[PDB]
């Protein structure tokens, strides 16, 4: 019954900061590599950032420059910050949790998505 | 990195077997697992197949996945007119930090 | 894997529902821990480093002498004296010689003569005491499942591999987390306060040699010895005085005291050093290892349907578990080795135990070397892996 | 005079008219022999030599090695030999250590392990016998009268002297005569097979180090040693084979064992070597002493008529005698030094003794030096010497 | 109340052997350094030599070409010889006993003489 | 030999005293005893002063010997015509082996 649901603002101003958190239910929070995956129309899927439950850091070497991802461990929830954000990163945002060693029956998952524009 | 260059329109007719090639290089399916996506327009990819030819419960039997050395493929049993969508392949890679890199994605389309 | 065929084994079982697991890690001693639903895991403390060593008392093994210098006196006119004996490098002594015409004197009886020599330390050791303060454990974690024969001696290229780490714990930091990839990671709570006390010895280094020897022993040498860093006590213990027709006195060394020292150290723990930071050979540790955040890894994988081939001959530890050493050609991996032990291979009734609990490969690559562990029941048996037409069968009987 | 200031002297007096008198010669230690009518003669032993030393047995005190090799054997495939085992120049020893796949062999448990190294010894120590039959003993007797202060040290010119005379005394040649000029000669017809038991000892030299030790101590040595002219026993002793945890086998020799034996030998007698020829340092000797031959020299003198003038102090010995030195003047030597005590004039009553027999003068000629004993008797007496009115009159008294 | 007198041939021939004893009379052969004097005729004494009882011998440096002296501790006789004698060497002959050491009360001793002559 | 010198002629009349000298070196009169004879012809001598005038019995107390250093004298007190005779002084020589020297002999005659 585990299940992923993104949340954050759906419109937002350029140059600003595009905050989404998280929250997994009925699941562990140290069970996954939670990661973000962002896809634009037309182009390809673009993996954000990835997080462990214990605080390991890891980023896209395209997006490290202005990723920062935070994870709650009380809350069974993870963040995500991206300041300066283009009008270029209008795409569609999904949190998920992907499986880095592919040790866990079923494997990765993934939630329902949301679309985010930038109005400048 | 070295850009995967795949064909980009693949095209059949209803009852035909198509197959969906995906090679990569030594750093990401030389060690790590291959997943493969059905992408929907306006929605989210949806897990089709992980780690080598499992599926949750739901996925039908007509899909089965296969890994070789530095190549993926998708074998497409029973094509149907819901089939017509964009696939792409993702897998682990074993660089710098550790990423998650897709495919260049391919259309395939029922005459 | 480092435990397969070292004699000082112990196979801990915690009891059932209990979470907290107690170990003791002894030098040349391995401990294999097993736990339900968890991996079976090794733990070995390899060597102990202490720091920060200071000087307590040095002895010195060879000395030498110069400029001796004699004084006599006429019988019952008091003891003889010289201004050297007030000067602490050198060592003197009186006696009593028979003195009259021929040596000069005028009385009946026996002359005081004093004789002093420069005292001087050609080759000396220093004792030093070792801080449990400033003491390091080093700790080597090691996993089952992987990691064929060819990663038990190796040790270049350790930052790199994931699936060796190298662990130190001081009492400044008596926490440490082992990043163990797939398998999750272990906790490690270890008591270097309260494993040994180290306190009621001394590190002797010689001239590049270096041994652990009681406190008891080290204050009992009778040679010269002076306390941390030169005023020299005990100076009667390497000089000769030889007496010389009751007129002069000689001096003379005795020579060196180093092999002597060597055999009676025999019984002796020896060390060495690394630089500047000496390592030991003896020791134990207690520590306390976490079940809860160390997980498996392959529970979910199918069985490996493609054939396997004996690459090397099946053989026997010295606990009666079986190791086998194999070469999977299929491409499907990672996969869950097949393995488990069958009594009639009709029934094909799953018994005993996996040592090496859910044996994994990792690689589809083909030509990859692999070996797992097995447990079979007391009495007759046989070792059956694989699954299918495929699976490879071997024989094997208990006791 | 060579009796003058040593403890161990002894006044022995033969019978009135005897002319055997025995004595007991030591080293170091003087013997004051006098006879009625004979001269005062000091006898002492000097040196005692023994000849003919070849070696015995050798002991090695600092060895060397190298070029050494190991080999090491699967378990159950029998215990491990080398092909140098059967050479007498290594030493060797099995242990036990663990064996399995890494190392190369296919089972666990324990195997056999064998390692040499080649053994070579640098410089090393020899025991000597001593034999009863090669020894030499070597006495020097020496006559008073003579001999001015200018003489106290001097050994170069005694066999020109008269005064002097050197013995040596070999069981091939027990009998020498000692040329005494004036005096006549003095016999020494010495028992050195009853003077003491030298078979009970050994004779160590170490590196130019020579000792006399017990045969019980020299044959209790633990150290590699050889018999006659090599096969080396015991070679344990200077080296450490210390197991490392039942798996590797290092071998380390000890250090040079010089300091261990010199700490040992505290109470030995010692002795040293003259090139070739060994002297002792210790042992008496029972001889025997023919008065017949020995002669006085100055009874037909006349007196001694001139001045005498004190040039020292009048000084006693340890053993009760009075000593005077004085200068002769006179030009009518050589003449009989007048001295005596007397108690009454008339009676010219003898009392005490006279120490030096019949004092002489030599020299003719003025201003020369010369000293004499005397021997007061116990409680009051007058120190006279010379005669008519020119005499020269002193006060003693004993106790 | 020791007696010396000389014995031996007062004749002889020249280059003949010179021989001469000399008894010792209640007196010890042993207490003495029994000698042999001789004067030519017009010149002064000339000493012979001397010979000790244990044997030690000496001899005068101008005569020692050919003296030889022997002595009997036991019959208390002293001897001599002088081989090849010439006409020059008629002398008389005394054997004494000289003191060497002071040894003796009274001192040296002398016998009663004997004249020995070569005739050619 | 060193010889033993000795003045050649000594004279007197009865009643004077008369001395006769010896004149060696330290290697006979130095260390040894010196002995006088009175030499009368076709007879042997007779010893007259032995070691530093001492006389056996029978020898007057007219005569008198003496030593010196190097020199030696011998005194005859109350000369008489019975007293003319050749005199010799013999002394020991301490030389390789040891002689016995004499002197050169010297007259005595009454005036």
């Amino acid at each position: 019954q585990v299940h992923l649901q993104e949340s954050g603002p759906g419109l937002v101003r350029p140059s600003e900061t595009l905050s989404l958190t998280c929250t997994v239910s009925d699941g562990s929070i140290s069970s996954y590599y939670w990661s973000w995956i962002r896809q634009p129309p037309g182009k390809g899927l673009e993996w954000i950032g990835s997080i462990y439950y214990t605080g390991s850091t890891n980023y896209n070497p395209s997006l490290k420059s202005r990723v920062t991802m935070s994870v709650d461990t009380s809350k069974n929830q993870f963040s995500l910050r991206l300041n300066s954000v283009t009008a270029a990163d209008t795409a569609m945002y999904y949190c998920a949790g992907l499986d880095r060693y592919s040790w866990n029956e079923g494997g990765d998952h993934w939630g329902q998505g949301i679309l985010v524009s930038v109005s400048s | 990195q070295p850009v995967l260059t795949q064909p980009p329109s693949a095209s059949g007719t209803p009852g035909q077997r198509v197959s969906i090639s995906c090679s990569g290089s030594r750093s990401n399916l030389g060690k790590n697992t291959v997943n493969w996506y059905q992408q929907l327009p306006g929605t989210a990819p949806k897990l089709l197949i992980y780690n080598h030819s499992r599926r949750p419960s739901g996925v039908p039997e007509r899909f089965s996945g296969s890994k070789s050395g530095t190549s993926a493929s998708l074998a497409i049993s029973g094509l149907q007119s819901e089939d017509e969508a964009d696939y792409f392949c993702a897998a682990w890679d074993d660089s710098l930090n550790g990423l998650y890199v897709f495919g260049t994605g391919t259309k395939v389309t029922v005459l | 894997i480092r435990c397969i065929g070292v004699s000082n084994r112990d196979f801990v079982e915690g009891m059932s529902g209990g979470t907290w697991v107690d170990v003791v890690l002894e030098h040349g001693g391995c401990v294999t821990v097993m736990a339900q639903d968890k991996p079976t895991v090794d733990i070995e403390l390899v060597t102990t480093t202490v720091s920060n060593m200071a000087e307590v008392r040095s002895y010195c093994y060879e000395a030498s002498i110069s400029d001796m210098a004699s004084d006599s006196r006429c019988p019952t006119q008091g003891e003889a004296y010289l201004d050297k004996q007030s000067d602490t490098q050198y060592v003197c002594k009186r006696t009593l010689v028979d003195r009259g015409w021929g040596n000069g004197c005028g009385l009946f009886g026996k002359g005081s003569l004093v004789t002093c020599a420069k005292f001087a330390c050609s080759k000396k050791m220093t004792g030093k005491s070792i801080q449990p303060e400033n003491l390091e454990y080093r700790i080597m974690l090691s996993v089952h499942g992987s990691q064929h024969s060819g990663m038990i001696v190796n040790d270049t290229g350790h930052e790199t591999d994931e699936n060796r780490a190298k662990v130190e714990i001081t009492p400044n930091s008596p926490r440490a987390e082992a990043t163990l990839g797939g398998f999750g990671s272990l906790g490690l709570d270890c008591e270097p306060r309260t494993g040994l006390d180290f306190s009621d010895l001394y590190y002797l280094t010689m001239n590049n040699k270096h041994w652990l020897v009681h406190k008891e022993w080290f204050h009992d040498i009778p040679l010269p010895w002076h306390a941390g860093a030169p005023h020299w006590n005990n100076k009667e213990a390497l000089v000769e005085f030889k007496d010389a027709h009751a007129k002069r006195q000689t001096v003379v060394v005795l020579g060196s005291q180093e092999g002597a020292v060597h055999t009676a150290l025999a019984g002796a723990l020896e060390a060495e050093m690394d630089g500047a930071k000496g390592r030991l050979s003896s020791g134990h540790l207690k520590c306390r290892l976490k079940m809860d955040k160390l997980r498996l890894k392959g529970v979910s994988y199918s069985l490996c349907t493609a054939a396997f081939t004996f690459t090397k001959i099946p053989a026997e530890t010295l606990h009666g578990t079986v190791t086998v050493e194999v070469q999977y050609a299929g491409t499907d991996g990672p996969c869950k080795v097949p393995a488990q032990m069958a009594v009639d291979m009709q029934t094909l009734t799953p018994v005993g135990r996996l040592i090496t609990a859910n044996p994994v490969i990792t690689e589809s690559t083909e030509n990859s070397k692999m070996m797992l562990e097995l447990d079979p029941p007391f009495g007759d048996s046989y070792i059956v892996i694989g699954v299918g037409e495929k699976k490879i069968t071997h024989h094997w009987h208990r006791s």
